[PDB]
């Protein structure tokens, strides 16, 4: 029931175009690959669970990593040091109780030192020029749920499950804006659970129709069917749990009739 | 840090210490906020991470302008515009003379300006109080000190409980609600608006319950009629004395009718009925608002 509902939504739309990472930065990274990115993101998911961090924190760390990797080349051995420090920052920005640094050093298994992580935090802050308040799928999803009647938190967890799967697979998902993936995901979540669709209210708020969501909806649908087959299974493990109503266990629908 | 001539220490914080400085090259007087990193333990404090990143996104005439960050490995300085003094020091200058009503009406319009910008950019300030409010010789007022601020979400999701100075803290934090949005900055502004008028603090409690009772004595103890839901908040106790609402001509004697109305809508118990900053702007109080200088 905000007062600045519309203003905030508009601002986040302006903002997400500016905070976008560049689509194909991976094609220009000599030593790392989408495949290595995926192991890192999925590891992040696991860290998120262990220290019970908000899903937003995870979305921001992926934002800061994709952005950082658009400006800097990194070696595979240093890739995890960028992930850690990205998560430490998203922790400081978003958490009430961010983990201590030493606990970050602990979860790398001493792959790096206290001072390496600190120094990497500096660098990330420099390259990101301190622009840390990114819009995420998450921020759009929470807004979009407000249009759901009567409420249904199975639809809501599944939409968060789907939006989280999007973080693993740079290809294709970087081709999309957070508002688009959140649109797609939400529609997918509604449809799987109650058979309904992207409500005309959200058509109004966002200006997206099912027509304009279709590209991302295809991909998300694939990703979701091939979920159990995926090399990374952390997000599925996370969402089997009774917190998120066991949504990773619902049968995807087989067709979307569009 | 070579270009800065530190001129005098001007105050404090907790991670940080404030100075007046000048560029030895452009001549510009700035404010330098030093934070200690001590280069080994914790790294960059999150009040600083918060402050810098939020400020980057909040450029507006009524909000300190961030000019620069200098990241000397183990001290971190922030360079702000230098405004001339804070509102508390001003209030202390003049609490006997009164602050003229035109100036008050003007400072408030401008805090409502810059505060509505925040709320539209999903930032809560969370520590409004006159020592955080800065004034310049030409009539301007700017919200400053964003270390305690935070980017919020729609709808909200449970931020730091331990929040807003005390004399300024809204009843919903006092009573330990789980959610709290943009109304908390409004409450504070009400207290602010009131403190400029009477020159005493509106609610100077010495503990949380003291704080509450002072609110209750002044605005009447709330019930299910004036605030649906109070009776079941975590810190509510049915044994709260039941006081009646005072009359505002008694609480803020010097304030005309349109004013008390607004202050009143600013101080509503129900965060959902408490006037937002944007609606507060289009209030009758603001028929003909000027920009006076401070004649001190
Ligand atoms: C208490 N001394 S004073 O009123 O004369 C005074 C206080 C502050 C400033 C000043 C200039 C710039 C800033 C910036 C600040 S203050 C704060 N708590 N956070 C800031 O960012 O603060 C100038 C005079």
């Amino acid at each position: 029931v905000p007062d600045y509902h519309e203003d905030i939504h508009t601002y986040l739309r302006e903002m997400e175009v500016k905070c976008k990472p560049k689509v194909g930065y991976m094609k220009k990274q000599p030593d790392i690959t989408n495949s290595m990115r995926a192991i890192l993101v999925d590891w992040l998911v696991e860290v998120g669970e262990e220290y019970k961090l908000q899903n937003e924190t995870l979305h921001l760390a992926v934002n800061y990593i994709d952005r950082f990797l658009s400006s800097m080349s990194v070696l595979r051995g240093k890739l995890q040091l960028v992930g850690t420090a990205a998560m430490l920052l998203a922790s400081k920005f978003e958490e009430i109780y961010p983990p201590e640094v030493a606990e970050f050093v602990y979860i790398t298994d001493d792959t790096y030192t206290k001072k390496q992580v600190l120094r990497m935090e500096h660098l990330v802050l420099k390259v990101l020029t301190f622009d840390l308040a990114a819009p995420t799928v998450n921020q759009f999803l929470t807004q979009y749920f407000l249009h759901q009647q009567p409420a249904n938190c199975k639809v809501e967890s599944l939409a968060m499950f789907l939006g989280e799967l999007s973080l693993i697979d740079a290809d294709p998902y970087l081709k999309y804006l957070p508002s688009v993936i959140a649109g797609a995901a939400f529609h997918l979540a509604l449809y799987t659970v109650t058979g309904q669709s992207w409500p005309e209210s959200l058509i109004r708020k966002t200006g997206y129709t099912l027509e304009s969501l279709k590209p991302c909806l295809m991909d998300l649908h694939q990703t979701y069917l091939k979920a159990p087959q995926h090399a990374q299974q952390s997000i599925r493990e996370k969402y089997k749990n009774s917190k998120y109503h066991g949504v990773s266990l619902l049968n995807p629908p087989e067709t979307l009739n569009l | 840090m070579e270009n800065f001539q530190k001129v005098e220490k001007i105050g404090e914080g907790t991670y940080g210490v404030v100075y007046k400085a000048r560029n030895k090259l452009t001549g510009e007087v700035v404010a330098l906020k030093k934070i200690r990193l001590d280069t080994e333990t914790e790294g960059v404090p999150s009040t600083a991470i918060r402050e810098i990143s939020l400020l980057k996104e909040l450029n507006h005439p009524n909000i300190v302008k961030l000019l620069d960050v200098i990241h000397t490995e183990n001290k971190l300085y922030l360079v702000f515009e230098f405004l001339h003094q804070d509102l508390k020091k001003f209030m202390d200058a003049s609490a006997l003379t009164g602050i003229p009503l035109p100036l008050i009406k003007s400072y408030l319009f401008q805090l409502l300006q810059g505060l509505a910008f925040c709320h539209s950019h999903r930032v809560l300030h969370r520590d409004l109080k006159p020592q955080n409010l800065l004034i310049n010789t030409e009539g301007a007022i700017k919200l400053a000190d964003f270390g305690l601020a935070r980017a919020f979400g729609v709808p909200v999701r449970t931020y730091t409980h331990e929040v807003v100075t005390l004399w300024y803290r809204a009843p919903e934090i006092l009573l330990g609600c789980k959610y709290y949005s943009t109304a908390v900055d409004i409450w504070s502004l009400g207290c602010i608006f009131a403190e400029m008028v009477t020159r005493r603090a509106l609610f100077p409690g010495d503990s949380e319950i003291d704080q509450l009772f002072r609110i209750f004595r002044t605005l009447g103890t709330p019930d299910e009629v004036v605030w649906p839901g109070v009776t079941s908040m975590p810190d509510y106790k049915p044994s709260f004395p039941k006081w009646a609402r005072q009359d505002f001509s008694k609480v803020v004697p010097p304030l005309d009718e349109d004013g008390r109305s607004l202050l009143s809508q600013m101080l509503h118990y129900d965060p959902n009925k408490r006037i937002s900053a944007k609606a507060a702007l289009a209030h009758p109080f603001f028929q003909d608002v000027t920009k006076p200088v401070p004649h001190l």
